[PDB]
DNA sequence: AGCTCTAAAACGACGTCTA
DNA sequence: TAGACGTCGTTTTAGAGCT
RNA sequence: AUUGUACACGGCCGAAU
DNA sequence: ATTCGGCCGTGTACAAT
């Protein structure tokens, strides 16, 4: 069995510069799409004490927040703040008269109501009205806030109604998930939304467990959730941080990452995908969407003529962008591929002249692994070949970082291509290992899965409660 | 008249040897002229994979000895002490400063930097002789001195010159036979009662479609009403084993599934609802031990724990995979929980995370090594009885061409 | 040789972040802190309020 | 048995006696 | 005035020394 | 739900008897 | 019923040796 490990993927940042971390490249270069105006108006909705309090963190974050470990600098780094240094070249600013309160008796409102289900969906509505009035007026923000208060959260997230749990008297299953549906909901507002409990923005506020109640949640570091916090809604704001550096020789290749969920009911299985492809210049495009048809079933993988749609779907968005066909197509799944699925991928193909195609399974659940003599696990990037699959370590230890972030020993992916595949199993484990250091929604770059796997579950989750045949729009900004 | 003295022969050679270790690392050297004072030479750092100098640069004195033991010499460590002028200088550099002293009668190499002082004593440095060695080994350590770990977001590729990793599959060596029939049942649920009924019994068989298929012969055991006696034939693996039809796989990974069961059942037990093999328990409340070699050392694959009372078994989720014409067994390492050492402990999950969060990978390839120890030595008979049919063999060690730099990871 | 000397004064410092900035004025409160022991005694008198 | 100066070698020019 | 002999500067290790 | 991993629990699916 | 494969969903612990 060869074994090999590959080095970092180079990304890049502002004019041109490249680094190996999002945090350190933003610092060095900034932004890879720069900001037209030095401030991002941030809309924040919520009771006058969160409103507040989420106020002055964006504040905070810009006089600057130190390490929370000293000790490991490269992966807890502080937070510049707004000198020379600063990582998105912009000031996160709450414009006057961009906030929304929540009542004190909204809140009430909302807690009164027994149902865990009929509160939420309650909830919602009454969101959603608070963000229409707020995109309605002149605050014009770029990103809206949901500073959420604690009674909140309780009762919308731990189902806390007055001590006694009267929808677990009902034995209800699968109590609905607030932020899923509050961004369903919120889907044709233009506005992305980004959900923050006051943990993030208030080290001396606690919010107990949903089930152990005498515990609370444990956070990141400040600087650290800053970092993460605000690349969101820089990315929210409508401008890419980062993207993968390309290689100057490379087909031009768009990724496909196919997904499923299930259907609010706990039995049908729909499918999302996700495509992720460079916009013809300093861009990077990542679309989310829904495959069209009405197959209903519980088959985690797509039929002969449901496939191919969804190909012909992903060939026109890149098509309108290149006004060229792709030259490579890779396919990423989370099921094994079957015949009748890579036909109806091939036959998509045939009918648009594709040259190249990959159709790679991405499976975690392997129980085959490497293990290294000593306390750390084996370097992030090494790529055993096991017979035509790729054995790829997304996670492990880090030599930028100086550890291993994790809690136990990394489980690695198991890449399984199908036969009508072109690419060669050690260069396609090297553009997933590149795609994992692309997800926005976080700056830390050693995640386990690729971006289009990512963010085709993360499509699931707000799908699932939009009725099909509703036109929504495919940025991932409003599901991320 | 002129004199070329040994104690100058000494320190040029000390440099030399210096310089020779230096470049076996893979790092550059290069060597000051008449003009040096208190830096016997300069190392630039260099990336073992791509060949390219990574323009870190760090001051080298070199001190030699033709022999003598240094200050409090022992067989752990010893010390030695600086010139206050020569620390003065290093500190007013702005490169990093290591000393290296070379001893001649036992060639050995030991190397400190020079700010790394004893606690409370300036010009005092304990040499640790079994982490200070100057070779290959520290080129990652000397490489942490250059970079400043204050800073944020500096870093250094890692410059070991690679590693060794073990896999958790253990190739299995299949016996040239195999025993395929007809058989009266297509199911051998409704089988195994009818097995039981006669006189020996073994569960080393698999029925799939009314087909028998064993590795032992059905006809030497009591396995005979199972199997119609005049169909029975012995075929080369091949034919079942490597070959591409499905159920042809399933009844082959079953037959190995059992096969291992029956195999390893002096030490393992199986269980059925997680198909799980666990280290049984010899005795009720009674503990156990296992001695295995990686150098041999016990693991204690059965734990009791004081309180209301559960006992931890060492256990595998043991699977099988054909890679290139090759069979593998895959080892899983996990535990199982029960009340006494045999009825298995309910609400178990508290223990189960308790004990997996505080395992790092240590621990986890000390337990893969000791199944795959486990079952090597269970594929062996030392002859009365027959020989195990399964042979498991570990697999060549994997060689990675990076290492994790983990010399330097001990304080982060 | 003066200009080359400059090179290695190294104007940048080492990588040092300071929080603070221009201030206008302190005070103090009359407030002071309680550290508190870590036990307390409780029982029942068979008085009833220390009367 | 540790330090610490002290010997012993070499090179690099440069006053200082010593005629 | 020439011209060794000397003092001064460094490295280099190793010894007799006071401790 | 700043962020993800690991773990635990549960539901379900594909092929043949 | 089994044997082999797999997948998706909701919670806690933790910030990494
Ligand atoms: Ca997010
Ligand atoms: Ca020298
Ligand atoms: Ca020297």
């Amino acid at each position: 069995f060869k074994a090999h490990v590959f080095d970092e993927p180079m990304l890049e940042f502002g004019d041109g510069g490249q680094h190996c971390d999002p945090r350190q490249g933003l610092r060095e270069h900034g932004p890879l799409q720069p900001r037209s105006g030095d401030v991002i108006r941030v809309g924040v909705i919520g009771t006058d004490d969160t409103v507040a309090g989420f106020t002055e963190f964006l504040a905070e974050t810009g006089r600057g927040i130190e390490s929370g470990n000293k000790q490991l600098i490269n992966l807890n780094p502080d937070f510049p703040g707004l000198g020379n240094q600063n990582p998105f070249r912009c000031k996160f600013e709450v414009p006057d008269g961009a906030t929304v309160t929540i009542s004190r008796r909204q809140v009430n409102d909302i807690t009164g109501i027994g149902r865990h289900d009929e509160a939420v969906r309650h909830a919602v509505e009454l969101i959603s009205s608070q963000l229409s009035a707020l995109v309605e007026g002149s605050a014009k923000p770029d990103v809206i806030v949901l500073a959420l208060p604690i009674p909140l959260i309780e009762k919308l997230v731990n189902a806390k109604s007055e001590g006694e749990d009267s929808d677990d008297d009902v034995d209800g299953g699968d109590m609905l998930n607030f932020r899923d549906l509050l961004k369903a909901k919120t889907l044709h507002l233009p506005v992305p939304t980004q959900i923050v409990w006051p943990d993030t923005w208030d080290d001396a506020a606690k919010i107990p467990r949903k089930i152990k109640r005498d515990s609370n949640r444990q956070t990141q570091v400040k600087a650290t959730r800053a970092w993460n916090l605000l690349n969101a809604l820089f990315y929210k704001a409508g401008k890419v941080p980062w993207r993968l550096l390309p290689d100057q020789a490379e087909y031009r290749t768009s990724f496909l990452g196919i997904g499923f969920y299930r259907d609010l009911d706990g039995q049908q299985l729909w499918t999302s995908t996700a495509q992720m492809f460079d916009e013809r210049g300093r861009g990077l495009i990542l679309r989310g969407a829904r495959a069209q048809t009405e197959t209903r079933g519980r088959h985690p993988y797509l039929t002969a003529k449901d496939a191919e749609d969804l190909v012909v779907q992903s060939i026109a968005a890149y098509k309108a962008h290149h006004r060229h066909v792709p030259a490579r197509l890779v396919v990423l799944k989370t099921s094994r591929f079957r015949s009748e699925e890579a036909e109806g991928i091939d036959a998509a193909l045939g009918k648009s002249g594709i040259e190249m195609s990959d159709l790679v399974w991405v499976q975690e659940s392997s129980p085959i692994a490497i293990f290294r003599d000593g306390n750390y696990p084996v370097l992030r990037g090494t790529f055993v070949d096991l017979d035509g699959k790729g054995l790829l370590y997304t996670r492990g230890s880090v030599p930028f970082y100086g550890t291993f972030p994790g809690l136990r020993v990394p489980r690695p992916l198991l890449l399984v291509p199908h036969e009508n595949s072109d690419s060669t199993i050690l260069t396609l484990a090297k553009d997933v290992l590149a795609l994992t250091k692309v997800n926005w929604n976080t700056t830390q770059f050693d995640q386990k899965l690729p971006a289009p796997i990512k963010a085709a579950r993360e499509v699931g989750r707000i799908l699932k409660h939009v009725e099909f045949g509703t036109a929504v729009s495919s940025d991932f900004r409003r599901y991320t | 008249s002129k004199r070329i003295t040994d104690s100058q022969v000494l320190g040029e050679l000390g440099e030399t040897a210096i310089k020779k270790i230096v470049l076996e690392t893979g790092f550059l050297y290069e060597q000051r002229g008449r003009l040096e004072a208190g830096t016997d030479g300069i190392i630039e750092l260099r990336d073992p994979k791509s060949g390219a100098p990574l323009g870190k640069l760090l001051g080298v004195q070199v001190k030699s000895t033709e022999s003598g033991q240094y200050v409090r010499e022992n067989d752990n460590s010893f010390e030695y002490l600086l010139k206050p002028d020569d620390l003065k200088y290093w500190r007013t550099s702005n490169i990093p400063v290591i000393i290296v002293l070379w001893r001649k009668s036992d060639e050995t190499a030991y190397w400190k930097d020079v700010s790394d002082c004893v606690r409370g004593e300036e010009r005092r440095l304990k040499f640790d002789k079994g982490t200070d060695v100057f070779d290959p080994r520290s080129a990652d350590r000397i490489g942490a001195l250059t970079i400043d770990r204050r800073t944020p977001g500096v870093f250094l590729p890692p410059l070991n010159k690679g590693e060794d990793a073990i896999i958790n599959l253990l190739r299995i060596r299949l016996p040239d036979e195999i025993f395929i029939s007809t058989s009266p049942f297509g199911s051998g649920r409704d089988a195994v009662p009818e097995l039981v009924k006669h006189g020996n019994v073994r569960f080393d068989w698999v029925i799939r479609k009314r087909r028998f298929v064993s590795f032992f012969d059905p006809r030497e055991y009591g396995t005979r009403a199972i199997v119609d006696l005049d169909q029975v034939e012995a075929v080369d693996t091949k034919l079942i084993a490597f070959n591409d039809e499905q159920d042809d796989l399933n009844d082959t990974m079953d037959l190995l599934r059992r096969t291992v069961e029956r195999q390893t059942a002096t030490q393992l037990s199986f269980l059925r609802k997680d198909r799980l093999f666990h280290f049984k328990a010899v005795g009720v409340g009674k503990s156990r031990s296992y001695r295995y070699m990686s150098k041999v050392v016990s693991a204690y694959s059965s734990k009791k724990k004081d309180g209301w009372g559960y006992v931890r078994h060492h256990a595998a989720r043991l699977r099988f995979e054909r890679l290139a014409d090759e069979w593998f067994l895959v080892i899983d390492p996990d535990f199982h929980f029960t009340t006494d050492g045999f009825q298995p402990h309910r609400y178990p999950e508290a223990l189960l995370a308790g004990k997996k969060r505080l395992e790092r990978n240590a621990a986890v390839r000390g337990q893969v090594t000791m199944w795959q120890h486990l079952l090597v030595e269970s594929g062996k008979h030392e002859v009365d009885k027959p020989a195990p049919l399964l042979q498991f063999e570990r697999l060549p060690v994997i060689q990675l061409s990076q290492a994790v730099p983990e010399s330097s990871w001990n304080r982060t």
